[PDB]
């Protein structure tokens, strides 16, 4: 739904002459789509939810989230000397909190 | 007038980690009191001669 095969055969100048079958193009399209996701950092697959114990770093507690939540959903912390859970609305674009 | 401590009351107990439920507890009363006194008020009479 994001990118149809007809756009491939029209941009890559293979509409008339195939030069490749369809399932190989399907494998190619998955390959090109599994490469940009991890190169740019921006998550993919419609949303995800990570449970992740955070480790303290620094005297004031610099905390980087390994998955950079969306823009403003309050991240919850608990356990490890933290008596009561509390929310935290993070940075959009960066994960340094 | 005197005073009577009705009870003492509890104070928030033994939380290892913050759950914020028993903050202030509940104390007791002091119950000011009062009280009066009473009296007898009796009499009697003889005339002059049956006593003499």
């Amino acid at each position: 739904t994001l990118l149809p095969l007809q756009t491939i055969r029209e941009h890559a100048k293979c509409d008339d002459n195939p030069r490749v079958t369809d399932d190989l193009l399907k494998l190619y399209r998955e390959a090109a789509f599994e490469a940009a996701e991890l190169y740019t950092g921006l998550s993919f697959t419609p949303e995800k939810t990570i449970v992740e114990p955070i480790r303290l770093k620094g005297r004031r507690g610099k905390i980087i989230l390994s998955a950079t939540p969306i823009a403003g959903r309050p991240v919850v912390f608990y356990g490890g000397g933290l008596g009561s859970p509390l929310e935290l609305i993070p940075r959009p674009g960066s994960n340094v909190l | 007038t005197y005073m009577k401590i009705a009870d003492y009351g509890q104070l928030g107990e033994y939380t290892c980690d913050a759950k914020c439920d028993a903050e202030f507890g509940e104390p007791g009363n002091i119950r000011h009191l009062e009280g009066k006194t009473y009296d007898y008020r009796g009499v009697f009479c003889f005339n002059r001669k049956n006593l003499q």
